[PDB]
């Protein structure tokens, strides 16, 4: 079901699992 | 054109129509 | 049908939309909601983009992002290089004609974050109010966070209509609010504008009233409707400490709300007054005093000569739009005075 | 004259008619 | 047809799309008035029409025009006259003032509207109820045509 | 209580304020309302980015020198 | 700035006289 | 209404995964410096540019930036 | 009681008492104009117009009512610089009496309508209370408003009837008060084209004569009537006070960055003037087309108008001076008397340098002598430091072209750098800094004080608008729970 | 303790018009000696 | 012409006496000297 | 000076016999 | 005369501070 606390909860996260990831990966590189 | 005279004859106008003002109050209010 | 009153009136899609946007639930949306959520999320989520990926290589000749490989308490989103003036700065504007690769580069970002923020906080406002009227409320938060709102017009958008650009403006950012700071210390002697000092001496009495209030309450309790704290032993103790003690309820706490309020309110008028350049800069008897005898010094000269230094030694690199050199024999130093 | 730039307005103004339209569709999808 | 078009009227036509007659119901916490100044409007539309044609025949002078010589010099049909810009602007007020003040003294909007008497030399109200009623529709379309004839000539005078 | 006092001028403007909480049911004319709102807001706008140089048409200058 | 300083004083001394002349507190039981 | 149940922790442990490995090939592959514009350690400085690059314009910002940029 | 801070809620359920209150606002406002107006003719020095504008002497109101078309005075003289003839009823001294004259008149007005206050027309005729139907007095004054409106974009701007409004150039040279000719089209809505003043009021008046009869003729909906509180009157209040303070932005915003209606020959320069180098770039240009025409240097520079060369120096930027740095300009720096010239730098090898203008944003500025392609030649060091580039090292000459000071050549290095300072603002005048006793920092512009004042009052009026509506929409609490 | 002897003073509207037009007139008569 | 009935009197209490002539003495020592220059 | 001494005069005179006034009136009804 | 108004101003603040600490109404 596409709730409205489903909606706020998913809209905060998705983005934030991939900024970690793209953050994460610039760690990796050199500077 | 004193300083001096000027403000003696601002204070000497204000201070003791405050002092009138606060007793006419004062007074009415009772 | 609908109880507007007098009569009663069929009821309409205004109705069902109101019904459902007040229901009650986890995250209250209200009418308010419309404005807030949308402008506050892409506000975050621009700040947060911002100093993840896009740069200021150009706008300021500063690497100022993660990417880049900067810290969290470096990384900013930089305003826009003092050749865009005042421009709004639209994505489909004449600057960047939808170009979103070379928008960013000019720095869009920044503008893009603060008027999406400023509509959020417009949103907030109206949210506060929305709630109040919906729980029968006094909306004394409202009028608590209008303070708020007059600093960040005050700040972020007066005062950079009043200068130059969105240049001058202050940039989101750990660092860049400190360089402002900095900034206005010496271009502004912002530290003796009485405004200021109305602002900083509000703002030190608010942090003091919260620390005192919670210190008596929390030390003036009941063993275990009725009040959990005696009162009477409080203004016993604080009167005979201080000397003047509270004794309503009512007043205490309406002074708490309105130290911080009013504080904000005048160091807002004193930035207001700092965007064109009215400043509280100079004291012209001590000046010519200090310049007819070379041996009278105070503190305030001093002042004045860190504020030249700090002026000569940032302006090099500060503001690359005015292409300065100052050659070594211009720069104040100490040995020289 | 039509200038890039009023163009460029005048299909913003559009894009703000359509997200206020998805809006008030959105609002009236849910609240039926 | 609209309903609120009740007919009996010189002006009935079939014409109100906003509804500004249209009755409607009220809460608390016409067509008179409005016939009134349709007429009055139009019959000051045909006078000032009749007025400006006749101006413009026989003086020549554009009426956009006139006032400006007249304020250099008094002239009516050629003739000067002995009057200057401020005794003629007392005398309008003032008999215009007169003539108003009389006019709407008058609690019965039926003579309001049409006040005969002393204004009707000829007979011609009498008590009909076809002719009368023929020529007074004939009145109002006349000050129709007249009211949109002035429109047009003020609209020419613009941009001209 | 008794009447207010009454003066010609009074009784002259009488039927002006002699009209209050008098409405229409219904919504009325709200909708013409909300068309001439968005209508201003786009003059608001057509100003403002005139005024702001974000929005440049040929005859316009926007500078000291369209007083000449 | 004298001449005005004298005018201020003779504008309130006519003041003051005209508000005793009208505003004054109505006599009662003569 | 907390449901930290396993059918949550299941349904929830591939996209997460492969939320991570896309944002881990989009800073990789270089994806990020073409789309935000951000320059590479190796093209600070080109060769007919070896300072700060600066704007000052306004209608001429884009094909200026362009020409700065190396492009 | 009432508080100190609510005491004039007397009058918030008494219509007669409101008229009267707002009468002796009214009353208040006319008098300080009247006073304003004859203070600053008392002030004011028509001697020179040129070097000494009345922006200079720190004139407020007088700017405001030259705008419209006072331009004579009682003594004799006019705002151009000429003699006054029949100077008529309409002067600045009577303008300033007609304004005290309707200020005592509307005292007496607000004193009769205090005493008076039960009268039948406030009286609801059902109930018998006192109402107020706010939508028909809006509709009433709006058509009031729209009909003012009209008439004077119609007959004052137009100059139909009226004078017209003040003009000029775009460098402010020639201006004087003229007829506007309305210019409908794209332009007008340029804000420095003095045809949108008259096509903007025409427009309008006509909008809010029709939009008074829509709102004297069609009664509010119930929804919108109990949705906006229409029967209470501090919902009037808080919207008043709420375009109130748009207006005051607006106005600040237009002062600030000039237009057509804020000339710069009666507030002053901009800020934004000196920052592009406007008054330069028309002097430079002017210059060089004198000189391509085949005129030597100190002919071409002297052909300068002593007038632009004035508006091209900061002292009159508007952005200069300090919050309690008080006073008119000429306190200031001195009264302008003179202009020296050009100044022309040159070092001994015959390159020709030019000192760095300082930037309007810095209160200290180094002052430097560049060469053509921006490298540093000259600079004086700071004080009691060693040096490599000094005045006397490189041997650097000055010399002037036009005005006072022509034709003539310095060397020694002290007056060599006390004119690179004096050069460093723009355009070297000469000061009289004995007759006022000014004290040497520049002071600040009308345009500048309009615009903090506005401002500042714009702020304060959003937070009153917001606890008036806050109050208006919370009444049933706010009754005193 | 509270004092037996306490009275209140009273200045009727009389004595307040008296008392400003004194201060008015003095300053009035003395102004250009003040000045000078 | 009536006994209005909008009929009130202001109050103000010591404390509020205090609290006002200390803001006007605070305020005046704060600004004295930004006014002498 | 006179400027400065004139508005400091004022400004410590005229808001303190405002309040002063008020507190009076506010006294005199016990 | 500015440090006597200097002066003046200070001791007027420290005798109202005084006057409310020693001078404050009952409750
Ligand atoms: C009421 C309708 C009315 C209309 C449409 C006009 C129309 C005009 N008058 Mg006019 N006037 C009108 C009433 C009156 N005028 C005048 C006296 C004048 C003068 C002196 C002048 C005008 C002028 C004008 C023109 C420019 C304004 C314009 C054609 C001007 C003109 O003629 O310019 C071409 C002009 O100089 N009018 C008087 C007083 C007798 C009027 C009384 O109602
Ligand atoms: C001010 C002049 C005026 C007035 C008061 C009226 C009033 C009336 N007319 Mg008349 N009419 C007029 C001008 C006027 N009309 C003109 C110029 C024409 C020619 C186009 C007509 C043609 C006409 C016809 C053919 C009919 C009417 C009818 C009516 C009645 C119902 C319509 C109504 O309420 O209008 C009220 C009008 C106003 C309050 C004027 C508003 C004007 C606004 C401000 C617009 C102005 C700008 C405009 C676009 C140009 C009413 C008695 C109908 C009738 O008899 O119904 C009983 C009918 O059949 N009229
Ligand atoms: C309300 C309508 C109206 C108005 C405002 C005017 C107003 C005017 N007319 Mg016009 N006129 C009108 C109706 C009107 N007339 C009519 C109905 C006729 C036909 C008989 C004329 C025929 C007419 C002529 C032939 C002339 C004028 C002239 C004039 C002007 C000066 C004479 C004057 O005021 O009359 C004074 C009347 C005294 C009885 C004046 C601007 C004269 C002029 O120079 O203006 C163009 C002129 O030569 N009028
Ligand atoms: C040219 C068209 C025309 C027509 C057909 C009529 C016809 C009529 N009018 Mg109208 N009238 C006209 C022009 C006209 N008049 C003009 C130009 C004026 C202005 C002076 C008037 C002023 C007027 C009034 C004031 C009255 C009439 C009356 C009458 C009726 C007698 C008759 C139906 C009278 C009426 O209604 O009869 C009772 C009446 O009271 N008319
Ligand atoms: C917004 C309205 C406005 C604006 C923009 C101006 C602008 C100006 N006025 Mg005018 N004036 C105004 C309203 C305004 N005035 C009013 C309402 C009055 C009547 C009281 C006057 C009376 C007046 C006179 C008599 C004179 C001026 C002068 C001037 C000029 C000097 C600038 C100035 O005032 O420095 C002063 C600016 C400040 C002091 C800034 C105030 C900063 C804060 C708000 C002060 C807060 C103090 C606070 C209460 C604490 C007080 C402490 C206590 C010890 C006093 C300038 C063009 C002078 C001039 O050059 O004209 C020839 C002049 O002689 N004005
Ligand atoms: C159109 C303007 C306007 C009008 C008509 C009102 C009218 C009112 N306000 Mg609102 N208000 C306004 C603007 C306005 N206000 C603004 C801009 C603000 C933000 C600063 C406020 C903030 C405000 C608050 C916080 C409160 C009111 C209250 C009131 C009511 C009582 C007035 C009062 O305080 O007692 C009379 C006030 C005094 C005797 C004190 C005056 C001392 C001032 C501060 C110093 C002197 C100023 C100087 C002489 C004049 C400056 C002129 C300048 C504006 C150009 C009254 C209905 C009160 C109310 O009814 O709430 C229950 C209330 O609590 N107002
Ligand atoms: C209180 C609550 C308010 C909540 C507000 C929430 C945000 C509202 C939306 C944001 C508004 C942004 C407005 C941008 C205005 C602008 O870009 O100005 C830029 C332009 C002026 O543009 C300038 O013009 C100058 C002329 O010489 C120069 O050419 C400059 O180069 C040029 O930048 O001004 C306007 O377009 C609008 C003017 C009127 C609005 C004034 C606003 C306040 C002005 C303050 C003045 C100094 C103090
Ligand atoms: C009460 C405080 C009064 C301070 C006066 C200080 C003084 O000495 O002034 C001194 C000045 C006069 O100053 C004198 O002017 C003379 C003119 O010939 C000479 O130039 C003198 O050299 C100069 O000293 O007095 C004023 O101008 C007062 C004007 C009132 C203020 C107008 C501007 C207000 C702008 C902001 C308003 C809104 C603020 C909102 C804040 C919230
Ligand atoms: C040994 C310790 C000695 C301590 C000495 C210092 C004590 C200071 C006492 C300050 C009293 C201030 C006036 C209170 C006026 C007064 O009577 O308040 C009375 C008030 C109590 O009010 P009530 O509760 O009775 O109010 C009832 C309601 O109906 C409202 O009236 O007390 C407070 O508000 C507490 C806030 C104190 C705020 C203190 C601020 C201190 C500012 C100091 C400025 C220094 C300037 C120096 C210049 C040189
Ligand atoms: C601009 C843009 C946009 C938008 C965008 C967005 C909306 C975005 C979003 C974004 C986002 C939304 C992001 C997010 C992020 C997040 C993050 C980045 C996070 C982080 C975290 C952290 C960092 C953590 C920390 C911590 C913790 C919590 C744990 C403990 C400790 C610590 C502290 C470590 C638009 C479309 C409009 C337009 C175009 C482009
Ligand atoms: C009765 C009459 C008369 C007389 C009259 C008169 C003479 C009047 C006057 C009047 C006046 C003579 C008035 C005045 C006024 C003034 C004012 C009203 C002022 C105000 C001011 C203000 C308000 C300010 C404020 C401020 C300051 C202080 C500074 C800045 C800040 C502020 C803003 C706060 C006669 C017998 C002839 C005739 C008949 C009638």
């Amino acid at each position: 079901i596409f709730t409205v606390r489903w909606l706020a909860i998913h809209g905060i996260a998705v983005p934030t699992i991939f900024f970690l990831g793209a953050i994460t990966a610039m760690q990796f590189i050199q500077r | 054109v004193n300083i001096y005279g000027l403000t003696a004859t601002a204070l000497f106008i204000i201070i003791p129509t405050s002092f009138l003002l606060i007793l006419y109050v004062k007074t009415a209010s009772t | 049908t609908i109880a507007i009153g007098t009569y009663q009136e069929k009821r309409t899609w205004f109705d069902d939309a109101d019904d459902w946007l007040r229901q009650d639930r986890f995250v209250f949306v209200g009418w308010s909601g419309l404005l807030l959520f949308p402008c506050a999320y892409f506000a975050l989520g621009g700040w947060l983009t911002g100093t993840t990926f896009v740069t200021s290589w150009y706008t300021h000749g500063l690497a100022t992002s993660y990417l880049e490989g900067c810290n969290f308490l470096t990384a900013a989103v930089s305003t826009p290089a003092n050749s865009m003036a005042h421009s709004l700065l639209f994505v489909w504007g004449p600057e960047a004609q939808g170009d979103f690769t070379r928008w960013c580069q000019l720095g869009g970002l920044w503008a893009f974050v603060a008027l999406h923020g400023a509509f959020g906080l417009i949103g907030f406002m109206l949210r506060q109010f929305e709630i109040a009227r919906s729980v029968n409320l006094r909306p004394y938060n409202a009028i608590a966070f209008s303070a708020p709102i007059a600093v960040f017009v005050s700040v972020f958008l007066i005062y950079p209509l009043g200068q130059s650009g969105w240049f001058f403006a202050p940039s989101f950012g750990v660092a860049a609010i400190f360089r402002f700071i900095l900034f206005f210390q010496g271009f502004h002697n912002w530290t003796l504008n009485p405004f200021h000092m109305m602002g900083v001496a509000g703002v030190l009495g608010a942090a003091l009233l919260c620390a005192i209030h919670g210190a008596t309450v929390e030390n003036t309790l009941f063993e275990d409707a009725e009040e959990t704290y005696s009162m009477v032993t409080a203004n016993r103790f604080w009167s005979q400490i201080f000397g003047v003690a509270f004794s309503n309820k009512r007043w205490l706490h309406f002074f708490m709300l309105l130290v911080p309020v009013t504080g904000l309110w005048m160091s807002a008028i004193g930035v207001v007054g700092l965007a064109l350049n009215l400043r509280a800069y100079d004291f012209v008897s001590q000046e010519i005093r200090a310049a007819e005898d070379p041996e009278f010094e105070t503190f305030y000269t001093k002042n004045i000569l860190l504020n030249e230094g700090i002026r000569a030694w940032m302006a090099a690199q500060d503001q690359p739009h005015e292409r300065l050199v100052f050659p070594e024999e211009v720069l104040p130093r100490g040995n020289a005075l | 004259a039509v200038t890039p730039s009023l163009k460029n307005f005048l299909g913003s103004l559009i894009a703000g008619a359509t997200v206020l339209g998805g809006i008030a569709l959105a609002i009236t999808a849910v609240s039926k | 047809r609209p309903e609120w078009l009740d007919g009996s009227l010189p002006g009935d036509r079939g014409f109100d799309p906003l509804g500004l007659s249209k009755p409607s119901e009220f809460v608390v916490i016409g067509l008179a008035r409005f016939r009134e100044c349709e007429l009055i409007h139009g019959r000051w539309a045909m006078l000032a029409c009749l007025g400006a044609l006749v101006a413009e025949a026989t003086t020549g002078v554009s009426w956009v025009e006139a006032g400006k010589v007249e304020l250099d010099g008094a002239s009516y049909a050629g003739l000067s006259l002995p009057f200057s810009i401020t005794q003629l602007i007392w005398i309008e007020v003032i008999l215009v003032g007169g003539a108003e003040f009389y006019r709407n003294s008058e609690t019965n909007p039926e003579k309001r509207c049409y006040p005969g008497g002393v204004f009707d030399p000829l007979k011609l109200a009498s008590e009909d109820e076809e002719r009368a009623f023929r020529l007074k529709t004939a009145e109002i379309k006349h000050a129709r045509l007249a009211m949109v004839s002035f429109f047009g000539y003020g609209v020419q005078a613009l941009s001209t | 209580q008794e009447p207010g006092l009454v003066t010609p001028l009074g009784t002259l403007l009488r039927p002006l304020n002699s009209e209050a909480g008098k409405v229409l049911p219904g919504w009325g004319t709200t909708v013409l309302m909300a068309v001439f709102i968005l209508l201003f807001a786009a003059f608001l706008l057509i100003i403002l980015e005139i005024y702001n140089s974000s929005l440049i048409l040929d005859d316009v200058s926007m500078s000291w020198e369209t007083l000449a | 700035m004298e001449a005005l300083v004298y005018t201020f004083l003779l504008v309130g001394t006519l003041g003051i006289i005209f508000f005793s002349i009208f505003f004054r507190d109505p006599p009662r039981m003569i | 209404d907390i449901l930290t149940s396993i059918r949550y922790w299941v349904i929830h442990s591939i996209t997460v995964p492969a939320l991570f490995i896309a944002g881990w090939l989009f800073v990789s592959t270089g994806l990020a410096y073409d789309v935000f514009g951000t320059p590479r350690p190796n093209e600070y400085f080109t060769e007919d540019r070896q300072e700060a690059p600066l704007i000052t314009d306004r209608f001429n910002a884009l094909e200026q930036v362009k020409k700065l940029s190396g492009n | 009681g009432l508080p100190w801070y609510r005491v004039h809620t007397v009058v918030i359920n008494d219509p007669g008492r409101l008229i009267s209150v707002h009468l002796m606002h009214t009353a208040l406002v006319s008098g300080w104009a009247g006073s304003m107006a004859l203070f600053e003719i008392s002030v004011f020095d028509p001697s020179d117009p040129v070097l000494n504008p009345m922006w200079r002497q720190g004139m407020f109101v007088l700017p405001f009512m030259t705008r419209l078309g006072i331009t004579q005075s009682w003594g004799g003289w006019t705002i151009s610089g000429e003699t006054a003839t029949n100077p008529g009823i309409w002067s600045y001294e009577g303008v300033a009496a007609a304004h005290i004259i309707l200020s005592g008149a509307l005292f007496l007005a607000s004193v009769w309508h205090w005493t008076y206050w039960d009268l039948e027309l406030f009286r609801d005729p059902r109930t018998g209370k006192t109402a107020l139907d706010l939508p028909k007095i809006f509709g009433i004054h709006l058509f009031l408003s729209g009909l003012l409106c009209f008439g004077f974009g119609a007959f004052h701007v137009t100059g139909v009837f009226g004078p017209g409004i003040w003009v000029s150039d775009p460098y402010g040279l020639t201006g004087r008060v003229q007829p506007v000719a309305p210019s409908w089209g794209a332009d007008g809505f340029d804000p420095y084209n003095p045809g949108g003043i008259a096509s903007h009021h025409i427009a309008a008046g006509i909008l809010g004569v029709l939009a008074g009869l829509f709102h004297l003729c069609v009664r509010p909906s119930i929804r919108l009537y109990f949705g906006l509180s229409m029967g209470s009157i501090e919902t009037v209040l808080s919207s008043s006070i709420a375009a109130v303070f748009w207006a005051a932005f607006v106005v600040a915003g237009t002062m600030w960055y000039g237009s057509a209606a804020t000339p710069i020959e009666l507030f002053g320069p901009t800020r934004y003037q000196w920052d592009q180098g406007f008054f330069q770039q028309e002097i430079q240009k002017r210059v060089q087309a004198s000189l391509a025409e085949g005129a030597s240097l100190s002919d071409a520079w002297s052909r300068i108008p002593e007038k632009l060369a004035f508006y091209d120096y900061i002292g009159n930027n508007p952005a200069k001076g300090g919050l309690f740095r008080t006073g008119a300009m000429n306190s200031g720096d001195g009264i302008a008397v003179g202009w020296l010239g050009h100044a022309s730098f040159k070092d001994q090898e015959g390159r020709e340098l030019f000192v760095r203008r300082m930037p309007t944003f810095f209160e200290t500025f180094p002052v430097l002598l560049l060469d053509k392609d921006g490298i540093v030649r000259a600079d004086v060091p700071f004080r009691k430091a060693e040096s490599k580039y000094s005045i006397e090292q490189v041997g650097v000459s000055v010399t002037f072209y036009g005005g006072e000071l022509d034709g003539l050549t310095f060397t020694d290095p002290a007056t060599v750098k006390k004119y690179a300072r004096k050069a460093q603002l723009g355009e070297i005048f000469e000061f009289d800094r004995s007759t006022l006793q000014s004290d040497g920092v520049f002071r600040s512009s009308p345009r500048g004080w309009f615009t903090f004042g506005h401002v500042c009052f714009a702020l304060l009026f959003f937070f009153g608008h917001i606890w008036h509506g806050a109050r208006t929409i919370f009444r049933d609490v706010f009754a005193g729970i | 303790r509270p004092n037996p002897n306490k009275q209140v003073v009273e200045l009727n509207r009389t004595s307040l018009y008296w008392g400003l037009l004194l201060i008015f007139v003095l300053a009035v008569l003395f102004s250009s000696y003040i000045f000078n």
